[PDB]
């Protein structure tokens, strides 16, 4: 999954 | 998850020099990649975040780059405070993951090991059990191998190792390797062998005795 | 400025529930986008992600380990809780907690991203074991000098201390008078759950007739200390 900050 | 591949897995150096470590990533990354250096006994400290951002009160020395699914770290100038494991950390993707780490130790000239061979004391044996111990010392670069043989034999699954920290006066390392066996199984037996091998060696050392021969 | 420090058991049996407390300051968890997580690193391995937890509740676990983490937090408190059920020796390691930054603010507006990419601050770390193990002095036996531990004017012997828990023991040598040419080696868990180590010297082969050598041990846990001599066997001297 990509990370919290990632988006 | 996303696998770290960090090179070399160890690497000798001196006071200095210049050395530079790569981290690999299964995919790519971005930029979401930090560097950690890590002291015995001690915890991870930031060196770079951001794959090139340098961390505020770190040395100048060091500096990061790369992107995607290629990262360096590098040390301009190697100072004795930086003979220590460095750790990437991707944060790209969760979960987070680590590479394995890349020790930095202190170089020196190619020592061989000096082999010997401890056949269990009598003491032991008494006991009940039998430990054959097996010591390399003081030998350079760490990289060691070690197999043991019962009657030619190869033992699997019943020898442990134990590797000392690099010595501060010479730099060099030594190594222990036992065997453990049942006082039946060991008394079911003639010789007992371990053979090294080691870049110091032209060719791998056997060293042995024959608790048969009295 | 920014502090963390954990707490928890030394020592917790297989099957229990580990509970590790991350104390910090020098940031709230009400701060936007920051964040706590705990990372492991078992005897001589590398590091390991385990879970972060961020300012607004959201939570990350290792897949792996999914099923037995559960993180929480207290900003009243300042305080991150980690909880690991039904651990086993597989466990046993030096957890950190550590400070995850958040996205850079200008007058509370976020700019930029980049502080996220790291764990800028870590604690101190906690070492926990997980054992069933009964505390057990060890057992001390000799390595014998011979001509299978002597090379060239050189001769190597040594003490086996052998079968103890919990960690740690201390060797010295002549009471302390023998240092040069001494190696201790870390201890080694065994498959029965007891640790063991070897302490070796490098001495001249001219000494093993006139010099005496003995080892001394000394393993608190269980109140034991032991000296033991270290000849050459009949074989030789």
């Amino acid at each position: 999954e990509l990370d919290k900050w990632a988006s | 998850a996303l696998q770290l591949t960090q090179s070399p897995s160890s690497l000798s150096a001196s006071v200095g020099d210049r050395i530079t470590i790569t981290c690999r990533a299964s995919q790519g990354v971005t930029s979401a990649l930090a560097w950690y250096r890590q002291k015995p006994g001690s915890p991870p400290q930031l060196l770079i975040y951001d794959a090139s951002s340098l961390e505020s009160g770190v040395p100048s020395r060091f500096s990061g780059s790369g992107s995607g699914t290629e990262f360096t770290l590098t040390i301009s100038t190697l100072r004795p405070e930086d003979f220590a494991t460095y750790y990437c950390q991707q944060l790209h993707f969760y979960p987070h993951t680590f590479g394995g780490g890349t020790r930095v130790d202190v170089r020196r000239t190619v020592a061989a090991p000096s082999v010997f061979i401890f056949p269990p004391s009598d003491e032991q044996l008494k006991s009940g059990t039998a430990s054959v111990v097996c010591l390399l010392n003081n030998f350079y670069p760490r990289e060691a191998k070690v197999q043991w043989k019962v009657d030619n034999a190869l033992q699997s699954g019943n020898s442990q190792e134990s590797v000392t920290e690099q010595d501060s006066k010479d730099s060099t390392y030594s190594l222990s390797s036992t065997l453990t066996l049942s006082k039946a199984d060991y008394e079911k037996h003639k010789v007992y062998a371990c053979e090294v091998t080691h870049q110091g060696l032209s060719s791998p050392v056997t060293k042995s005795f024959n608790r048969g021969e009295c | 400025r920014i502090t963390l420090k954990e707490s928890g058991p030394p020592l917790v049996k297989p099957t229990q529930t580990l509970t590790l407390t991350c104390s910090f300051s020098g940031f709230s968890l009400s701060d936007f986008g920051v964040g706590v997580g705990w990372i492991r690193q078992p005897p001589g391995k590398a590091l390991e992600w385990l879970a972060i937890i961020y300012s607004d509740d959201d939570k990350r676990y290792s897949p792996s380990l999914n099923t037995r983490l559960t993180i929480t937090k207290d900003t009243s408190k300042n305080q991150v809780v980690l909880v690991m059920t039904r651990v086993s020796p597989v466990d046993t390691a030096t957890y950190f907690c550590a400070h995850r930054r958040g996205p850079t603010t200008l007058f509370g507006v976020p700019i930029a991203r980049g502080p996220v990419n790291a764990m800028d601050v870590w604690g101190q770390g906690i070492t926990v074991t997980i054992s069933s193990t009964s505390t057990k002095g060890p057992s001390v036996f000799p390595l014998a000098p011979s001509s299978k531990s002597t090379s060239g004017g050189t001769a190597a012997l040594g003490c086996l201390v052998k079968d103890y828990f919990p960690e740690p023991v201390t060797v010295s040598w002549n009471s302390g008078a023998l240092t040069s040419g001494v190696h201790t080696f870390p201890a080694v868990l065994q498959s029965s759950g007891l640790y063991s180590l070897s302490s070796v010297v490098t001495v001249p082969s001219s000494s093993l007739g006139t010099q005496t050598y003995i080892c001394n041990v000394n393993h608190k846990p269980s109140n034991t200390k032991v000296d033991k001599k270290v000849e050459p066997k009949s074989c030789d001297k």
